[PDB]
């Protein structure tokens, strides 16, 4: 039973905050590995996932990668990269060791650049993947005029910059573009003054409470307004200076949140024989005391992407692995071409890549009285939107007008 | 009886954004021969070089950093060139307790001791232009300054430093404008706000676009002074660009009278340095070692800094004198070379070599003015000693420089 070694890179230590992603996804990884092994899908071989802790740090992450090459077995590919600056360093160097990388949690749009990161793939949609979903939401409700409110931090300005290209050649005007660093009120007053009704917000959880306080003060809420903001904030994020909690909630009422879909809502059997719901129960049992992670399905599908890639790679060599050292350009190219062919129905929906980027599912939510409720989903492969019939609501007789 | 070999792991950019390794690798090789032949420097040791071509690329440099660290012999120092390469190797270095000495990195971000705790550079930070800028404002009595920048990290960091330095001198930044590739709007906005003293930070391609836009809006003349970087090619405005509407004569008109700041990299004086060479002998010796002409050789002007980097290291190693026992798991030797490197003070081919608290090079700046489509040397400034070398060669319309506002 020869091994097919894989270099697992992720923060794993309790001392590191993003160690919760790496630990939260491992039961999902264990489940996928265990199944593939039982079924002897990679017969005669077996999947050998070796784990190395990056500690979510550039220097330690790089040393973990280097040590893995020096003292570890001959890895055929890299699985992981969670923290954006660590993943960028490893991803950029990949061709030096002919290593294809598959990430399940690095969402930074920067990684889509195939001139800089040609050997990098990811099962998770990037922070920019919400922009094609928002366009469909705007088209659905006949919102042709929008305003933008963006925090002056790279994570958010990347997203706003991508929105420009997504809305070009579409019948949607960005009538007002406003930026802020610490206080959004000046920009919120400018939006009000320019009579903006539909606002596309890109800012962190801390700034969101400030944005909605300014919205209450400027009366930028209710039947005439629609705020479309990030959907990745922690639950009860608002509860955690001039506004009252009741006034913040009144301004928050009806906001649409947008983020990737953690798992498929389709009750259909996936590549493993299990429905996403059956997988979710198996994951929740296996995790025990370890806190769940929203990337677990992306990590589970990631293992299946690797096993299916290795299968295609084994077929390509048989149509004409042990001898592969980081020296073999041809095998890295075979693996690279094999991964580009990925096309199966996973727990996160249909797993397909478009230039190393995941074509996946975007979830829409709406803040309704006390919490965010799912109101719809965007399928990036089909470029289609499905709104949940009797969930999404408006304070007026019709959804708001854009002017 | 036996001289022990001690090794430098260097990275040279032979191609890419700044192909500085073309002249810096032979400058380094020349300095190693000069240091090794001197018995009063490191008599018990022989400084040797192990090097790779980074191609001014961090991805490419990641492969060679591994090759340097995971292969015998153990290296005692790392020597990268490009800022993007130094940012990668200088942050990674603490995991191997290695000093990093760059001969070509200008990035202001490399002056952060938290991210880069063992970093030094014989090339100054791009922020070295700022004390010369504040001193020029003080000389011509200006307290209101406008700033236009291309959207790049270096220019953003340089302006951030210019903000804290003007505040110290009782000078304020009136308006700050930025552009990614196309100016026009910031240039239009500069005429709009009636800005007179303008600091413009951009690369040469963007400078042409800026000054073509400066022409149309008539932002040149007696009313305004432009402060630019001095390392563009000779006759950069005269250079043909299909994306510029303005002509050679139009651009020549828009650029007249602008001031530039640039780092002095070769001592203008005819004095002899620690190697016992003059600036002119270094240049002559380096030209002989080159396959191509100095003009066709990348990093020719920075070559004295690479030569001086080797001497700074040799002198530091000389001050410490147990070099063979260096290991990546131990800090003891590193801390001693850090201390010796920090206390560097000597005369190199690039002039007096000293680092600030951040490990960044302190040097003279050359101040120039574009008089009749050509640059004339109007002065030099020494930030550490507050010493301004003034030559009465500066010229302005109406026999005097204008003012910052309405008057
Ligand atoms: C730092 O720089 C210069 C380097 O000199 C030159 O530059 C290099 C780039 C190469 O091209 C070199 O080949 C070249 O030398 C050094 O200065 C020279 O070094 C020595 C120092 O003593 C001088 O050599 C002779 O000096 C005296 C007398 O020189 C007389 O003649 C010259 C003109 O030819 C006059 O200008 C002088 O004023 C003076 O009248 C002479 O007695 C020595 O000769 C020998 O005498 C013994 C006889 O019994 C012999 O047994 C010994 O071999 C002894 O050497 C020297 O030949 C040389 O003139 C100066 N040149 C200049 C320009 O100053 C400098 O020393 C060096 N510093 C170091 C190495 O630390
Ligand atoms: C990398 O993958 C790209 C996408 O591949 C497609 O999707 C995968 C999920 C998988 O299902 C795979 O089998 C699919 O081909 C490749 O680009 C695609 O290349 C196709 C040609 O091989 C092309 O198709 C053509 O098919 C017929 C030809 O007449 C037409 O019906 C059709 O219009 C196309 O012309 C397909 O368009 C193209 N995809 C895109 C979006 O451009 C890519 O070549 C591949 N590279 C590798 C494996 O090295
Ligand atoms: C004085 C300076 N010396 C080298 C510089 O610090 C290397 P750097 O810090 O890596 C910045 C480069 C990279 C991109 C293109 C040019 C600038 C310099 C600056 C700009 C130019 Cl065009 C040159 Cl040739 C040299
Ligand atoms: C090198 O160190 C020795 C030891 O003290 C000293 O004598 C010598 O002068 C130093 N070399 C230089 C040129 O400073």
């Amino acid at each position: 039973s020869p091994p097919l070694s894989i270099m697992g890179l992720m923060p794993l230590t309790k001392e590191v905050a993003k160690g919760s992603i790496g630990r939260g996804v491992l039961p999902a990884v264990e489940l996928a590995i265990e199944q593939i092994r039982n079924e002897s899908l990679l017969r005669p071989y077996f999947l050998d996932l070796r784990l190395y802790d990056t500690e979510c740090d550039n220097a330690k992450g790089l040393k973990a990668f280097y040590d893995a090459i020096k003292y570890g077995p001959n890895h055929l590919m890299v699985f992981g990269g969670v923290c954006p600056s660590v993943t960028s360093i490893i991803a950029e160097s990949l061709q030096g060791w002919n290593l294809v990388q598959l990430s399940f949690a690095a969402t930074t749009p920067v990684l889509a650049d195939k001139k800089k990161y040609p050997y990098f793939f990811r099962t998770v949609p990037s922070d920019n993947a919400v922009n094609p979903a928002i366009l469909k939401l705007l088209k659905h409700y006949q919102w042709k005029r929008v305003g933008t409110l963006t925090q002056d931090v790279q994570r958010f300005s990347e997203v706003r910059n991508d929105l420009t290209g997504v809305l070009y050649g579409e019948d949607i005007e960005i009538s007002d573009t406003e930026s802020f660093s610490n206080d959004p009120c000046t920009s919120v007053k400018k939006l009000k003054g320019n009579d903006v009704r539909i606002i596309l917000g890109q800012f962190d959880q801390n700034m969101a409470a400030k944005v909605f306080c300014c919205a209450y003060e400027e009366n930028m809420y209710g039947s005439k307004y629609q705020w479309i903001i990030p959907g990745w904030y922690e639950p009860s994020w608002w509860e955690q200076s001039r506004c009252l909690r009741k006034n913040l909630l009144a301004a928050m009422e009806g906001y649409i949140g947008v983020d990737f879909e953690p798992l498929s809502s389709k009750q259909i059997k996936t590549i493993s024989g299990k429905t996403p719901q059956q997988y979710e129960r198996e994951y929740n049992n296996k995790r025990s005391g370890v806190g769940p992670s929203k990337f677990h399905g992306y990590a589970y599908d990631g293992i299946w992407v690797i096993a299916k890639t290795l299968q295609r790679a084994m077929e390509t060599l048989h149509a004409s692995i042990q001898d592969f050292n980081y020296t073999d350009h041809t095998l890295g190219r075979i693996i690279l071409n094999a991964m580009n062919e990925t096309n199966f129905f996973g727990v996160t929906g249909q797993v397909v890549f478009r230039n190393g980027e995941r074509m996946g599912t975007i979830k829409f939510t709406q803040f309704q009285d006390s919490r965010e409720v799912k109101v719809g989903e965007y399928n990036a492969v089909a470029d289609t939107l499905e709104i949940i019939n009797d969930t999404i609501r408006f304070q007026g007789s019709e959804p708001p007008k854009d002017d | 009886s036996e001289r022990r070999a001690v090794y430098i792991g260097a990275l040279f950019p032979m191609s890419g954004g700044w192909p500085g390794g073309q002249a810096c690798q032979p400058a380094v090789e020349m300095a190693l021969e000069d240091v090794n032949s001197r018995r009063d420097i490191l008599p018990d040791y022989e400084l040797k070089l192990i090097h790779h071509d980074s191609k001014c690329d961090p991805g490419q440099a990641t492969k060679y950093l591994y090759e340097l660290l995971y292969n015998d012999p153990i290296k005692i120092i790392l020597m990268p060139g490009c800022s993007s390469v130094s940012t990668l190797v200088a942050e990674a270095a603490r995991m191997w307790n290695l000093i990093v000495l760059s001969y070509g990195s200008s990035s202001p971000a490399l002056s952060n001791r938290q991210r880069f705790p063992t970093f030094f550079r014989t090339h100054p930070s791009a922020t070295l232009h700022n004390p010369t800028r504040v001193k020029l404002f003080e000389k011509w009595g200006w307290k209101k300054i406008a700033t236009i920048q291309q959207t790049t990290e270096v220019f953003t960091s340089t302006l951030d430093d210019l903000e804290e330095r003007v505040k110290e001198a009782g000078i304020e930044i009136t308006f700050r404008q930025s552009f990614f590739s196309d100016p026009a709007v910031p240039v239009k906005n500069l005429k709009r706000q009636d800005a007179r003293i303008i600091v413009g930070l951009f690369y040469e391609t963007e400078a042409r676009k800026v000054f073509c836009e400066v022409y149309k809006e008539r932002l040149f003349g007696k009313k305004y002074v432009w402060f630019l970087i001095g390392w563009y090619a000779d006759n950069w405005f005269k250079i043909y660009d299909p994306s510029i509407n303005c002509t050679v004569d139009e651009m020549t008109e828009a650029v007249e009278g602008h001031i530039t700041t640039e780092i002095v990299m070769l001592n203008p004086a005819n004095t002899r340095s620690i190697s016992n060479m003059t600036s002119q002998e270094f240049v002559e010796k380096l030209t002989k070692r080159l396959k191509r002409h100095p003009e066709e050789t990348g990093g020719f002007q920075e070559a004295p800094l690479a030569y001086d980097a080797i001497w700074a290291l040799a002198l530091a190693l000389n001050k410490t004198s147990r070099l063979e026992d260096f290991n990546y798991n131990n800090q003891t030797i590193t801390d001693q070379i850090y201390r010796a490197m920090n206390s560097s003070s000597f005369e190199g081919v690039s002039g007096h070599v000293v680092f600030d608290a951040s490990g960044s090079r302190m040097a003279w700046t050359l101040i120039e003015q574009l008089q009749g489509g050509s640059y004339k040397k109007i002065g030099y400034y020494d930030s550490t000693k507050d010493d301004l070398s003034w030559s009465k060669t500066d010229k302005w319309i109406g026999g005097s420089p204008p003012a910052d506002d309405y008057k």
